[PDB]
RNA sequence: GUUUGGUUCUAUCUAGGACCAUGAUUAAUAGGGACGGUCGGGGGCAUCAGUAUUCAAUUGUCAGAGGUGAAAUUCUUGGAUUUAUUGAAGACUAACUACUGCGAAAGCAUUUGCCAAGGACGUUUUCAUUAAUCAAGAACGUAGGGAUCGGGUGGUGUUUUUUUAAU
């Protein structure tokens, strides 16, 4: 169980991380506009669930 | 003092990426009047619904006289209502508990300050003279 | 030197290019 | 320090307020926002000093702060 | 810009008559008013607290306690001072406290809530000269630079953190 936390909290981290910067810069829209991501938010899934529960 | 208000900018037209005709505007003015709006009330909130600078700009006139022509002026100001409106609620709260000396200063200061626009509005002669705050 | 050690694309504007702000004909 | 009182440079016409200019004006810019609910677009004032609501559904698109209003964290603005 | 009233004229669509509810441009770094996030030991009313001070109760042990430059007066074996456990009473808000905050001025410092008000900022919102100055009266009692407080804009690092809201 040594090895599978090494494992699994390594490939959790990079995809986290991956997403989190993704969701940073995501500036562009294919019709000109600049998605408000709001600080320190980590997903573009987690603001779209967000904004489907807002509704 | 100091300065703090609205820089209206040079031009005097409607600024072109608009994208929606005049009467809508009109119509839209009027709903919001007989929802029962105040004039700056439908002032900001046509800044901010649907994009014009204001209404002497993308109208023909301004938002009062407008209103007069479509048929629903006030019968008293704005700002003559609202300081109205003021010097009746201090003077509700002092007749609530009347040790407030800093509300009876305010409310003789808001007392001042209504009876010189009444002599304003009374030698204009746009309210109906006889009027002088009960 | 405040605003340079905060900000990251900020020229080092030369002092012999300081005044000219415009130039008909660009660049040959 | 010592520049001509006519047409000043325009990094120091930004630099100054908005009043103590030549010619006053604004510096607030209407922005146009696509409702993430319905995915229309509506205009808004930069200070916009109201809650604005999409007319598709009403979610939210900006709540009101003192200076520019904080955009609601999932719409997509455009400044025009 | 009426709700209706009534007339005729085409092959159910139309034409022509009357009544009934509206007042000159600009928007001053002149002015007052709206609106917004705020802002303050600003005010009024409740409410909460603190350990002091005094008094009272109950414990404990024994000759002094007080007070001053010295004394003295006073209190004290019916236990003064001191100690501990409480309880009551009113007043005040130690340090934080600054060349900082507010109010028209005198003044204003515990918490929390209510009641209104006010200032600055923000503003492509409204009104259109409404302004200032004071007897009488009224309520209350020369130019420059640095730093800081309140608000706003932009930058882009750490504090922050993430689908609960806030900012
Ligand atoms: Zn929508």
């Amino acid at each position: 169980l040594k090895e599978d936390i090494h494992t699994h909290m390594a490939i959790f981290e990079q995809r986290e991380a991956q997403a989190q910067e993704d969701v940073q810069s995501s500036i562009v829209d294919e019709d000109g506009f600049t998605l408000v991501v709001g600080k320190n938010t980590k997903s573009l899934n987690s603001i779209r669930k967000k904004i489907l529960n807002k509704n | 003092k100091g300065i703090s208000s609205s820089a209206i900018p040079y031009s005097r037209n409607a600024p072109a990426w608009f994208k929606l005709s005049s009467e809508s505007v009109i119509e839209q003015i009027v709903k919001y009047a007989r929802k029962g709006l105040t004039p700056s009330q439908i002032g900001v909130l046509l800044r901010d619904a649907h994009g014009v600078t204001q209404a002497r700009v993308i109208t023909g006139n301004k938002i009062m006289r407008i209103l007069k022509s479509n048929g629903l002026a006030p019968e008293i100001p704005e700002d003559l209502y609202y300081l109205i409106k003021k010097a009746v609620s201090v003077r509700k709260h002092l007749e609530r508990n009347r040790k407030d000396k800093d509300a009876k200063f305010r409310l003789i200061l808001i007392e001042s300050r209504i009876h010189r626009l009444a002599r304003y509005y009374r030698t204009v002669a746009v309210l109906p003279p006889n009027w002088k705050y009960e | 030197a405040n605003e340079r050690r905060t900000r990251k694309d900020m020229p080092y504007i030369s002092e012999r290019k300081k005044q000219i702000v415009g130039t008909v004909h660009k660049y040959e | 320090l010592v520049q001509d009182l006519l047409h000043p440079t325009a990094a120091s016409e930004a630099r100054k307020h908005k009043l103590k200019t030549l010619v006053q004006g604004p510096r607030s810019y209407f922005l146009d926002v696509k409702c993430p609910g319905c995915l229309n677009i509506t205009t808004v004032f930069s200070h916009a000093q109201t809650a604005v609501t999409c007319e598709s559904c009403s979610t939210i698109l900006c709540t009101p702060t003192g200076g520019k209003a904080k955009l609601s964290e999932g719409t997509s603005f455009r400044r025009k």
